[PDB]
């Protein structure tokens, strides 16, 4: 098989609005879609089982005038939701193990072996990196001071909606540059947020490399273009 | 396919016309017993008067001495929603005990155990009622009751824009034709269980009455058992033999 | 049709009168008619020279020519010379029969043909539904001469708003002359008006020296009053929606959460006007209260749709705005109208004027009533009658066409007071709505039982105390045209519910021309924007109505008061 998917630029396949098609011996099946701004998008041919080779590619949206539809940015005259609600997400290093904290069913083959100084092995502080959400500007405590439980070193709930104010405030505190990438979304020429080559001027130039230190936001208003079709499910 | 007959003169009882003083009614309700008529709460809040008769199957009309069921006062309901449409049951406090005749039939008292019985089974159903819930253009003289199925609880939501709860779930065809708003508000939706007769319905109108071919609206007195019961035992024994019985309560049903 | 029982009339009257004697007591009961009994000697004597053979004539006593006089036709024969059918007989538009729908409804008063109410001239002739003429005979044949009547017809055949216009020419609407800037009288009212830039100056011919985006006019003379405006016929063009591009430039949101302490406007100046300037929107009731009562109960067009509209009840208190016409003697309901301030009043032009009814008002039976909740009421501490005493004339009165802007203006004296039970109403301008044309904001017209007996019958329903509104829906276009077979001018558009099967219908109450008060959803205050005209919708089968767009007008006031000062 083959893991494709269209970064930024989301097609419709059998009338619906879809970015990836993952099947086996060439699916009779065709799509279509209206492109939207210029900008240099992504093929991510991730298939993790064939790698040893090479299978990448991309998308090149230049601009040439010529049709100009009805596409309106905001909502029609009745949502927007305008909020002071940004996501704060800091490359944290807190101590996360394969097993949980005090295991239910007892994990003996993690729990004294690599979760502390038991049989003399790893230990106990890790640098295991995860996604969280912070409720304010700290970088120190969530809602609470571990996790929800409910998701562990998964990322918590997250909701998008019009003018959602997707301002991820990133600041990598360990000891590699990381960034942040939704699947399919399309963001603005100033902040990057997606693994794009796309480097032009400064006025469009995207950088996702965030050091261990330094903090960047990257700012975007999700709207009505960046939603679903009607009959699939509510939430992608 | 059967279309909007009307109702027999002989097994159709549940029919207490709420009208006004005046040559006016607004809408109806359920006969069960001789101390509680189940209706919709709006049918006097926010209206006028209350003027109840049962076995009257015509309003013009008179089949002779049979329609006489007056009301002194009435209340309300605690879960009854001003704005929208959610538990909308109200009891009517007769002031004249009646017999059972023969278009004054009773029936057994509901419970919590058919509620996971009777809506697998009857996936039908029928809707008593003049026709004061659609009293636009189809006001018709003579007692209609049509039938209409049952959809799956997936499918009522969306039927009308205000967001529906458990109580009130669909009882209707599907997006052809006209099978909302049939008959009186508070019109019992009887559903012929087995060997017995429990009301599991009452029509009321959500943002009124407008092409609403989809589905319909009509809620489920299983779960409403907690409220006949705290206003049948705790009004105590009839005083003066249903005055109000017993009228004298709270405004939230007690 | 089904048992031999009905069609026995049909095969009885043979060789029994037709050529026999007969009269009242020799061939009576050998007919057999219990209903159709007195209407039997008005179908039976139709043929005027001869009721003999029967297999030939066969016109007074089925139905087929016209042989006598011409008095009624079995056929379904709508066409007459012109392609316009005849008038309805259940209606009175435009003009006013001598019999309306009472005197005998037992010979069929419905179905517009080619019949003779009064006496016979020339033969099955009609009203004329154009305000040209007065009558359009028909051409129905008639048994033995076939020959033709009267002679058939065959009738067979600058942009944005003009601004730079340089046209030549000098005509007039009606019948007021104009002379040139070299008189004598070249600078007289003109010391307020507000002068624009956009067409230059000429001797005597249209000008447009205001700047108006309506029409050009001159400075006529003839009497101390009003002015005429010159026309050209230009396009049909409609102000629909842009073709160019396809984006807009309205807002977005505007959050909820009453923001807005006073951004009103103002347009005349309090001078030479009045008031109506700033108490405009504050009813002591449920308005500076932030409360809601059971008045605009409007929420999403997606409520549930819409299917038969009803017409439900009302309260007293919900309809402070009453502004009628009556008359002092008799006492009856006329049409409905409207008020800016206090003075001027304003309202329809078809209930006062009317040539062919040959009844013309002067400045004394002209009657007016603010506020009134019923009819067979009477108080004095809630209301006042007032009195008219000035009148004036619209220019381009041109109603003999299809109704184009009649709207009539007149003149309060008495200087009435303003409370709950009357509100007076601004009007907006144009820095607030130069992008709105995605809404339709509806207005509150009110009104009882009043319409129904003014132009029509309306057997059912008498004069009802149920402040009935009236709803003015937006629609497009071609709704009214591939299932209407009468033209309609672009500039006035459609309002009815389409029938599904062939049902009247019940949105024709309220009055000839209520007030259109509309709350601006922007500061919280009722406007003024539009004058309800000359409804339609429930004499035929459920057509369209037809409301010319008439929005501007608004400079025409102003230019117009300079009078009360000298």
């Amino acid at each position: 098989l083959f893991s494709i998917h269209f970064n930024g630029q989301v097609l419709e396949q059998n009338h619906h609005k879809v970015s990836a098609i993952t099947l086996v011996s060439a699916t009779s099946t065709t799509a279509n879609m209206t492109v939207g701004p210029e900008g240099k998008w992504i093929i991510s041919s991730l298939t993790p089982k064939h790698l040893q080779a090479g299978m990448q590619a991309y998308i090149d949206i230049k601009n040439c005038p010529k049709k100009t539809r009805n596409l309106k940015k905001i909502t029609r005259e009745q949502r927007r939701h305008m909020k002071r609600w940004e996501y704060f997400i800091a490359a944290e290093e807190v101590i996360w193990d394969y097993a949980p904290v005090i295991p239910a069913n007892m994990d003996k083959k993690y729990r004294s072996q690599h979760l502390d100084n038991f049989s003399n092995q790893i230990g106990k502080h890790y640098k295991k990196v995860m996604y969280t959400q912070y409720e304010d500007e700290s970088f120190t405590k969530h809602t609470v001071n571990p996790n929800m439980k409910e998701d562990g070193i998964l990322g918590p709930i997250i909701r998008a909606q019009v003018r959602d104010t997707l301002k991820i405030v990133f600041k990598n505190m360990a000891s590699r540059p990381y960034s942040i990438y939704p699947h399919g979304v399309t963001f603005s020429p100033y902040e990057d947020e997606v693994n794009s080559s796309f480097t032009s001027g400064r006025n469009n130039t995207m950088i996702r490399a965030v050091q261990p230190g330094e903090t960047y936001t990257y700012k975007w208003n999700i709207l009505e273009f960046d939603e679903p079709t009607e009959n699939d499910a509510q939430c992608l | 396919i059967v279309g909007g007959q009307e109702c027999k003169d002989g097994e159709c009882p549940w029919q207490a016309l709420l009208i006004n003083e005046e040559n006016e009614g607004f809408c109806g309700g359920t006969i069960l017993s001789e101390f509680y008529i189940l209706t919709a709460a709006h049918c006097l809040y926010q209206a006028k008067r209350f003027k109840v008769r049962v076995g009257d199957r015509n309003t013009e009309q008179e089949e002779g001495g049979e329609a006489v069921h007056e009301v002194e006062v009435v209340i309300k309901h605690n879960r009854f929603t001003k704005e929208t449409y959610d538990f909308d049951i109200a009891v009517l406090r007769l002031k004249t005990p009646i017999t059972f005749r023969m278009n004054v039939a009773p029936a057994c008292l509901p419970e919590r155990d058919w509620a996971e019985s009777t809506l697998m089974t009857q996936k039908t159903g029928i809707v008593s009622g003049f026709g004061r819930t659609h009293e636009k253009g189809r006001q018709s003289t003579r007692l209609k009751m049509l039938e209409v199925p049952y959809v799956d609880r997936n499918s009522c939501k969306l039927s009308s824009s205000f967001i529906i709860t458990q109580n009130m779930f669909c009882a209707g065809y599907d997006t052809k034709q006209e099978d909302a708003c049939q008959g009186d508000a508070g019109g019992p939706h009887v559903t012929r269980f087995k060997d017995t007769y429990f009301v599991t319905g009452i029509v009321s109108w959500g943002e009124g009455c407008a092409r609403k071919g989809k589905y319909g609206i009509y809620t489920k007195v299983t779960a409403f058992l907690k409220w006949i019961d705290r206003s049948m035992k705790t009004r105590g024994l009839p005083k003066a033999k249903s005055h109000a019985p017993e009228v004298i309560t709270s405004s939230p049903l007690k | 049709a089904n048992t031999f029982l009905e069609e026995v009339r049909k095969g009885n009257l043979e060789r029994e009168c037709v050529e026999e004697t007969c009269s009242y007591e020799e061939a009576f009961e050998a007919l057999e008619s219990s209903t159709a009994t007195d209407v039997f000697w008005a179908k039976y004597t139709a043929c005027e020279t001869a009721r003999t053979p029967r297999d030939k004539l066969a016109a007074c006593l089925e139905g087929n020519c016209a042989e006598g006089l011409g008095t009624n036709y079995r056929g379904h024969v709508n066409i007459t010379r012109s392609g316009i059918e005849c008038q309805l007989w259940r209606s009175r538009y435009p003009h006013k029969p001598e019999i309306n729908s009472t005197t005998h409804p037992g010979a069929d008063l419905q179905e517009n043909f080619c019949r003779n109410p009064d006496s016979s001239t020339t033969g099955p002739w009609c009203y004329t539904t154009d305000p040209t003429v007065r009558r359009q005979e028909c051409s129905i044949p008639v048994c033995g001469q076939d020959q033709v009547t009267v002679a058939m017809t065959p009738r067979s055949e600058v942009p944005d708003r003009g601004q730079q216009y340089q046209g030549r020419l000098a005509v007039t609407t009606h019948g007021l002359p104009c002379l040139a800037w070299a008189s004598a009288q070249a600078k007289a009212l003109s010391k307020h008006q507000d002068f624009n830039s956009a067409v230059q100056l000429v001797e005597n011919f249209c000008r447009n020296p205001d700047g108006d985006e309506e029409g050009v006019w001159c400075y006529v003379a003839g009497k101390p009053g009003d002015f005429g405006y010159c026309d050209l016929n230009y396009c049909e063009e409609a102000v629909e929606e842009e073709t160019g591009d396809g984006l807009d430039e309205d807002s977005d949101r505007a959050i909820e959460g009453r923001t807005a302490t006073s951004e009103y406007q103002t347009f005349f100046n309090p001078r030479t006007f009045g008031s109506g300037e700033a108490d405009c929107g504050l009813r002591p009731l449920f308005e500076k209260k932030s409360l809601e009562d059971k008045t605009e109960r409007e929420l999403l067009e997606s409520y549930i749709d819409g299917r038969i509209v009803e017409g439900s009840d009302a309260e007293i208190g919900m309809s402070p705005w009453q502004v009628m016409l009556f008359r002092k003697s008799p006492q009856e309901l006329l049409c409905g109208a409207s008020l800016i301030s206090d003075r001027w009043v304003l309202t329809a032009a078809h209930c006062l004027l009317y040539p062919p009814w040959d009844k013309n008002f002067t400045e004394n039976d002209l009657l007016v009533r603010i506020g009134k909740h019923s009819r067979t009421r009477y108080e004095r501490n809630i209301e006042k009658i007032s009195m008219l005493e000035k009148i004036y004339i619209h220019p381009r009165y041109n109603w003999r066409e299809n109704l184009d802007r009649d709207i009539a203006l007149m003149k309060l004296k008495k200087p009435v007071a303003f409370s709950d039970y009357i509100h007076p109403v601004c009007l907006p301008d144009r820095e607030t709505a130069a992008s709105l044309l995605q809404a339709g904001y509806k207005g509150r017209v009110t009104g009882w039982g009043n319409l129904k007996e003014t132009w029509t019958a309306n057997v059912g329903k008498g004069q009802p105390s149920v402040l009935q509104v009236v709803n003015l829906p937006i629609v497009e276009r071609p709704v009214c045209k591939d299932s209407t077979r009468i033209r309609i001018t672009d500039n006035m558009f459609c309002a009815g519910y389409k029938p599904d099967e062939g049902k009247r219908g019940d949105a024709c109450e309220g009055d000839a021309g209520g007030p259109f008060v509309m709350k601006s959803p922007f500061n919280n205050r009722w406007y003024q924007m539009g004058i309800v005209s000359w409804g339609e919708g429930c004499d035929r089968d459920g057509k369209y109505g037809f409301y010319t767009h008439v929005f501007r007008l608004k400079k025409w006031i102003q230019k117009v008061i300079d009078q009360f000062g000298e």
